[PDB]
DNA sequence: ATCGAGAATCCCGGTGCCGAGGCCGCTCAATTGGTCGTAGACAGCTCTAGCACCGCTTAAACGCACGTACGCGCTGTCCCCCGCGTTTTAACCGCCAAGGGGATTACTCCCTAGTCTCCAGGCACGTGTCAGATATATACATCCGAT
DNA sequence: ATCGGATGTATATATCTGACACGTGCCTGGAGACTAGGGAGTAATCCCCTTGGCGGTTAAAACGCGGGGGACAGCGCGTACGTGCGTTTAAGCGGTGCTAGAGCTGTCTACGACCAATTGAGCGGCCTCGGCACCGGGATTCTCGAT
């Protein structure tokens, strides 16, 4: 239930520590995790895209590669 | 005997240097994969996914959102203000390009 | 599952789901948690998860309210205040005189003021003898309301157009909501200036937090009911508004819909005693008493049938109060007092303008009456004996100079104290040589003299010569707000007002009081004739001048502090003229403007007339009437009528010197400053003196002698509308004991 | 060993096979790979050098990707060559904006 | 039965950290950064290739075409020893 | 703030 | 007092307007 | 003045006939071609090279309709690739009709 | 002994208005695959026909708009730059003689009443 | 009666104008000697085709056009009216071009 | 030769021509040291954008930049510019 | 508060002229029609790796109080930049000159695909350490009052 | 502005344990030695299209001069969120089970290059006029300084 409100307030907090930055407003959680939403259903729907195309069931890893690859977005240590 | 608490702001940037300091995942795993999995249920039904490919959204959600506060806190920051808010989000947002 | 509660103290020994939303509903039996919204309401973990969990059936409306309510509101949407606003049965009270239970009606029906209006028990046996759910009577203990989670919010109130710019929720409406006088703003609208009568939807007022102290936590529900008091009101202000006629505009969902029809009563009555509402030339009768029978053992005197003593009398008579009124002259009306001989129009020989009607008094009350004002153009020409119009960048020049002067003047007041006051007009006089001095810049005989024609419109507006007022605090009124909007004509006469608050009250004329003891169980009031009345309380409205002059015998005697505030403001004087002429012999040269200025020939002479009033705003009749102010007041005390006649008629030849001008058929010259029961025409600060002397004056005595009147009402001096409200303010005093 | 051929240690057959076998043009030259394989092998040398020193600033002896991380970011040209890639256990070079920096006496 | 495989950089990755630092070793997330790496590198350049090779009409890359890919991709310093260390391996390789 | 209290109700 | 003029009304010498500002203002 | 020329080619008289399926009466200026002509390559190596990599990865070496189905679901953002794909299997079966 | 059998080409074949040899001959030379299949370049090709009769499309209502008869490369700016998802396919092209389609921010427009 | 509009009416309807117009602003021979100048440093004696300098004016204009954009969305984030350099290093910095 | 001179090197683009473009951006008020600073982003970005045209002249052996050499120079720096090829 | 110079902007009308559109030859790339090895759909196994489930500890998430400091609106004060006349001045334009270098066509020829076999390089696969996390106890570095 | 709890953080020392550097075996892809057609270096020429110069006008740029409004420092006042402590609570762990589907390998087959003759189709040369500029005149609208 609820898969999206379980990115916790302090996780967001916590990477706001990372990017460093120190406080952090009211309204900040709901659009955060709004464009992690939009993000995520970017990536997903083009590596369900790159994984219907081998019809295969299984989503792998270096599906999604390829695809954080093609959004001008790539990450090496998984492979290609 | 009471006080011994700290500015609003020690916490902060002692925070900073070790979460600036450490490297690993810390949104937790199965409300994030019951995320990706949800997300995942719209544009197709009854899937199965690798773990390594979970921790891969991992990686590009922390590397995006930490940049994107990289960017808000210079846009807020070039308000003289010390403090994001969500119109910075959107400023950094609308100057990437993600409208 | 459990039976119990989870809040602490709640009296619900058996918890039962109103929402019966899921298919799943534990109704009366177990559920892992009792969610609770009152002592007597509550829903099911089961019905709570129907529309809280993405993956249940009543989730879509949830959201789609939880979107509105965003838009809309500054509450967090809670699955509780959807609850409260969406799912709650509305709760009706049946209309039979006998019965008046309250009964829960089904939930799938809207409850709508039409349907509150004529309820009974039954509308879809003796549905009317079911014994009242229990927990109806629950409502009226006062820990009741301490148990509710979230406060009451009106559902299509009355009040809601006129408050689209607040956030419903927090003038205590719901955000999943959604041709009155122009005068009737009530309400302040956010990022306003200040003005006089208006109150802020969203906070209490202090008098409000004195009389309701529960509410200084949480105001809401007050907030919400007064705002539909006041809106109901200014809706319908022919009629008293009661309790049954607000009632039913009370839409709210729950068993605090029994509550918030409890509260509407003692708010009502607050707001008509204070004079909010139920006010005006309003009239009631026996069995029609305007506040319960509990404020009616007591009787009042009311000295002086003005403005003041007839709004007072209108009031407590309203209330259910004994009042008797007594007046010295053959009339009522006082300072009001029209000229209804003149062909086609009325002339007031007092009062007839209202200054800024928005909010006004007067304004309801020619609401009420059906009147319509002639609101006052702009234009003024500055006139020049004999002929001329003066020049408009000459006039603008001096408008500049003249409002400069007054600029510096109220730069140099900000650090003098009353003991350092110097008068208005020496003020203006000093800064004004020592401008020519310090600037070579030297103005013709001609902008020296339009000078004075605005230096004559103050001594009209204090009715004072400036060597009389005082610089530090001539215009002390404005600070605080003050009435916007149109000045108008009351073109019928403010008679007509006083006529209707008069009417059926108990007024002996020719009734001067000369005595006033309050030193025994009751008031002893005697006239001049030795003729004696008694009462609990007395109001005294008499003119400033009549006080000054101590012709009432006070014992005990006024107190010091009082005298000095007495003394230390002007009786202020003016007298009009009015002329009646065969023809309209003005029109060509003024246009339709609604008056005319007169450029003074000289300082001395320059409140002779300075000003002309086009008494038809029809253009039809030919009236003219002008004011003597000022000095000129003076030059014209030992004349007769006719000789002041005749300076007005040499005056107007001269304004209109390149034409004839036909003599006048009928006219009249006030004598004001020699009515003996009068003598003035309006307060104003003399040198020396403190706006807080309005405040002294108003103080009552020991809650036995009380004071109101034009010289009483520190925000609103001088004029009719501050008379009026003087006596209101007091009848609210006197009605409280 | 082609490589000794050139004196390198990169497999010049395999990425050789590589650029046959990715259609790119319709033939491929003799020098190529050994050209590509060289630059791979300058490029390889120095970032590994960079998390060479890098590594021993943290003392041990196993480079981690992190040291990867700042011994890309560290360098401004290895930055431009690198600046729209993410590394994985990456995180970030410690910068902290001055404003945020609590001044005082 | 066993299984097929797949080739990677490692061993070489390992061989050019033994001639820098040669007393120091590798992780294995690291060395698999270190391989997606030079696939990166090594498609950009022969992308490149085949980008610059499309335009001049001509469908062969020689050497020459990696020398100029190489100076649009890699900025400044790095390409300057990048291109004369291809130069010492085109010239080193021919002269034996 | 004084200036905008209405007259009827800052009564006390 | 300056409230009484209708024809002409003075201007100058006057405090300066303040203006609410409340919360519940959408 | 009196030599062969260059052989050249272009899309300009397709552009030219698709303006005259879509408002058949209407110009368009010499500049506006060439604009369309390069958006028409530009579009041709993006799915071309998406075809390109995408037969890459699942060890093919044969670029079919299903391909180049796949990446225009890659490139065309949402409502046009919906569009784009019933075009496309119309033409497909409408092609393999005969 | 004959090659002819009715010439139907290929375009109409699939009932289009483009080339599917040329585009065919571009897919087969530009090193993409070493096999090119049977009916790539007809879907290719319809995809391409969609694309362009929207843009052309767009500009042609637009170019009525701004009265007009001929379609310049202005119409082709603000006719791309009206569609969000137009827009999303050509985010990062500059188009020559296009100009900017007028934006302007709210704290610029005058402050009048 | 000399009386010029204000601070405001010829930037707005000269933004009306400049925005509404197609043409290329920069001057044809300084641009030019400019791209020559340039092109003199990496190699000596080169050769122009002409469309080639409209081309790089181009780009050149819609870059800068694109860069003065967003550098007013960054002092309108900053409640100013007027772009100041370091608005333009802000912009230059999120959108990436601070190398 | 009549005046005429170097006077300014590359600040061609006078203080009028960085207004026409700012306020064909929409920009309505132009601080003073805007214009070096404009003068210097226009430096850098003709300096990455020709430096990269330049070794497509090169590798043709040509000694003449053409419009498809700026226009693929262009493209790759994911700037791409049609109306040239 | 609302009304006129007047200046910029928009609405028709002849002109012109030239760039958009169309027409006539015409090389060559599409087209049609067969083959052919082969890439790939297709079937079936396999086993392994993803999914499901259940109990325990607990780090982490949640929630209440609280206070101060961060946001933000008002105030003044300066100046830098906007606006507009006046000079100048160098860009734009037409045309005239010269050739250096792009495009073309041909010429010759070295060179890189293509084949077949030969072998060791790397790569799968056990293996056992020495590098690092993890306590674990221990003395500095700087924070935060309180003086 | 100094001093001391205190307190989080840097500094040896063991310790298990396991991830990596490494040794054994193998098999197939690197390579080696040929051939052959063709891609491309290389020459020479055609001419054209870039560069250069020079005079004549002048839109634009430069520059001086008001002046006001926009940046910005101070400053007061609210509120909201960082800090820290008690409560919970479900995430991690860690094992256990089940089988769906990735992946392998083999089967058989419909399909894309290879040539190779055949031809109209798009393209360049070359007309030709109508739509956009484009002055040119003229009523509208909006702004800005007045009431
Ligand atoms: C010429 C003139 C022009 C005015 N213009 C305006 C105007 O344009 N607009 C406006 O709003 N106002 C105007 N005013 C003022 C306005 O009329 C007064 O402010 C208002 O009437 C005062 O109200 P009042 O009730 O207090 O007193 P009053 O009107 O003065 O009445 C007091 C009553 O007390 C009575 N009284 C006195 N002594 C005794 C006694 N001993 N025993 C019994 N009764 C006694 C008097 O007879 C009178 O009846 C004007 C007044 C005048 C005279
Ligand atoms: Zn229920
Ligand atoms: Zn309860
Ligand atoms: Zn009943």
């Amino acid at each position: 239930r609820d898969n999206i409100q379980g990115i916790t307030k302090p996780a967001i907090r916590r990477l706001a520590r990372r990017g460093g930055v120190k406080r952090i407003s009211g309204l900040i959680y709901e659009e955060t995790r709004g464009v992690l939403k939009v993000f995520l259903e970017n990536v997903i729907r083009d590596a369900v895209t790159y994984t219907e195309h081998a019809k295969r069931k299984t989503v792998t890893a270096m599906d999604v590669v390829y695809a954080l690859k093609r959004q001008g977005r790539t990450l090496y240590g998984f492979g290609g | 005997k009471k006080p011994h608490r700290y500015r609003p702001g020690t916490v902060a940037l002692r925070e900073i240097r070790r979460y600036q300091k450490s490297t690993e995942l810390l949104i937790r795993k199965l409300p994030f994969q019951r995320l990706v999995r949800e997300i995942a249920q719209d544009f197709k039904t009854d899937l199965r996914f690798q773990s390594s490919a979970v921790m891969a959204l991992q990686e590009a959600s922390e590397a995006y959102l930490v940049a994107l506060f990289e960017d808000t806190n210079l846009c807020a920051i070039h308000a003289k203000r010390v403090t994001i808010m969500p119109k910075d989000i959107q400023l950094a947002r609308r100057i990437r390009g993600e409208r | 599952g459990s039976r119990k509660c989870e809040k602490a103290g709640c009296t619900a020994t058996c918890p039962v789901c109103f929402a019966s939303a899921s298919e799943r509903c534990a109704k009366n039996g177990y559920t892992s948690r009792w969610y609770h919204l009152s002592c007597g309401e509550h829903f099911c973990n089961e019905c709570f998860d129907h529309y809280y969990r993405s993956h249940k059936d009543g989730y879509d409306k949830y959201t789609t309210w939880k979107k509105i309510w965003t838009s809309n509101g500054k509450t967090e949407p809670s699955p509780k205040a959807f609850m409260a606003d969406q799912q709650l049965p509305y709760w009706v009270q049946c209309t039979k005189p006998e019965c008046r239970k309250w009964r829960q009606l089904t939930k799938e029906i809207q409850l709508t003021p039409q349907i509150a209006k004529t309820y009974r028990c039954g509308m879809k046996s003796d549905h009317c003898s079911l014994p009242e759910d229990l927990r109806v009577l629950e409502v009226s203990n006062h820990w009741w309301y301490s148990m509710l989670i979230l406060p009451p919010l009106l559902k299509d109130s009355v009040a809601a157009p006129l408050l689209s710019a607040y956030y419903p929720d927090c003038v205590g409406m719901s955000p999943s909501c959604t041709g009155m006088n122009r005068y009737f703003q009530p309400f302040y609208q956010p990022n306003e200036c200040g003005k006089a009568l208006c109150v802020r939807p969203d906070v209490m007022e202090l008098d409000e937090l004195y009389e309701f102290p529960e509410y200084s936590r949480d105001p809401t529900m007050y907030l919400a009911l007064r705002n539909l008091i006041l809106a109901l009101w200014y809706t319908n202000c022919k009629e008293a508004l009661t309790p049954q006629k607000c009632i039913p505009h009370i839409i709210v969902r729950g068993l605090v819909r029994i509550r918030c029809v409890q509260e509407v009563e003692r708010i009502l009555y607050f707001m008509t005693r204070k004079g909010l509402i139920n006010t005006g030339v309003l009239s009631v009768g026996a069995d029609q008493y305007l506040l319960p029978k509990d404020y009616h053992n007591k009787s009042v005197i009311i000295i002086g049938a003005g403005p003041a003593g007839l709004a007072a009398a209108r009031q407590l008579h309203n209330f259910g109060i004994k009042v008797t009124v007594l007046e010295a002259k053959d009339r009522i009306g006082g300072r009001v007092w029209d000229d209804k001989s003149f062909k086609g129009v009325t002339v007031g020989r007092g009062a007839q303008i209202v200054n800024g009607c928005i909010n006004n008094p007067v304004a309801l009350m020619c609401e009420q009456l059906g009147i319509s004002m002639h609101k006052f153009g702009e234009r003024c020409d500055l006139i020049q004996e004999g002929g001329r119009i003066t020049d408009p960048t000459i006039d603008k020049r001096m408008d500049f100079h003249f409002n400069a002067l007054l600029d510096v003047v109220s730069e140099w007041r900000k650090d003098k104290t009353q003991l350092q006051d110097v008068p208005l007009g020496e003020k203006i006089e000093e800064i004004y040589k020592a401008f020519i001095k310090e600037s070579g810049i030297q103005f013709s005989e001609l902008e020296g003299q339009v000078l004075q024609f605005h230096l004559s419109n103050l001594e009209y507006a204090c009715g004072s010569n400036l060597h009389q007022v005082s610089a530090r605090s001539w215009d002390h009124n404005e600070f605080f707000a003050q009435f916007a909007g149109d000045h108008t004509l009351l073109t019928p006469g403010y008679s007509v007002i006083i006529e209707k608050l008069a009417e059926g009250l108990d007024i002996q004329l020719k009734s001067p009081v000369q005595c006033i003891d309050y030193s025994g169980d009751e008031v002893q009031v005697t006239t001049t004739d030795g003729t004696g009345y008694s009462a609990q309380k007395v109001l005294v409205t008499v003119p400033l001048a009549l006080l000054q002059k101590g012709a009432i015998q006070f014992n005990p005697p006024l107190s010091e502090k009082k005298m000095k505030a007495i003394n230390s403001l002007g009786a202020g004087i003016i007298e009009k003229i009015a002329l009646q002429f065969p023809y309209r012999f003005w029109d060509s040269k003024v246009q339709g403007a609604d008056f005319f200025g007169h450029v003074p020939p000289s300082a001395s002479k320059r409140g002779l007339f300075a000003v002309f009033y086009d008494m038809d705003p029809q253009k039809k009749h030919s009236v003219l009437m002008s004011v003597i102010a000022g000095e000129a007041v003076a030059s014209v005390r030992t004349l007769d009528d006719k000789q002041v006649l005749q300076q007005c008629m040499a005056t107007l030849r001269e304004l209109f010197k390149e034409q004839e001008v036909p003599d006048p058929t009928k006219y009249f010259v006030t004598r004001w400053s020699t009515d003996p029961w009068i003598q003035m025409a309006y307060s104003f600060v003399k040198t020396g003196g403190s706006g807080e002397a309005y405040d002294i004056i108003a103080e009552d005595i020991q809650g036995t002698v009380f004071f109101a009147g034009e010289a009483t009402n520190r925000h609103f001096p001088q004029t009719v509308t501050g008379a009026y409200l003087s006596g209101v303010r007091e009848a609210s005093k006197i009605a409280a004991f | 060993t082609r490589s000794s051929r050139a004196g390198l240690q990169f497999p010049v057959g395999r990425v050789h096979r590589l650029l046959r076998k990715g259609n790119y043009a319709e033939r491929v030259g003799a020098g190529a790979p050994v050209y590509l394989a060289a630059v791979l092998e300058y490029l390889t040398a120095e970032i590994l050098e960079l998390a060479g020193n890098a590594a021993r600033d943290n003392k041990k002896t196993r480079i981690i990707p992190r040291h990867l991380q700042l011994a890309v970011r560290n360098d401004e040209e290895l930055n431009k060559l690198l600046g729209r890639v993410t590394i994985a256990q990456g995180g970030v070079l410690p910068n902290i904006q001055s404003v945020l920096l609590p001044k005082k006496t | 039965r066993r299984k097929t495989r797949k080739e990677s950089y490692a061993i070489y990755v390992y061989k050019v950290l033994k001639q820098v630092h040669p007393d120091t070793g590798i992780s294995s997330k690291a060395m698999s950064i270190m391989n997606s790496f030079v696939n990166d590198v090594f498609e950009r350049i022969a992308g490149e290739a085949s980008r610059l090779a499309h335009y001049n009409k001509r469908s062969t890359i020689t050497s020459r075409e990696i020398q100029t890919a190489v100076r649009l991709l890699l900025p400044g310093e790095l390409a300057k020893h990048a291109v004369s260390e291809g130069t010492k391996a085109v010239t080193k390789y021919t002269s034996a | 703030d004084p200036h905008f209290h209405h007259f009827l109700l800052s009564q006390t | 007092a300056r409230t009484m003029q209708t024809a002409r009304k003075s201007t100058g010498g006057k405090a300066p307007r303040k203006q609410l500002a409340t919360k519940a203002a959408r």
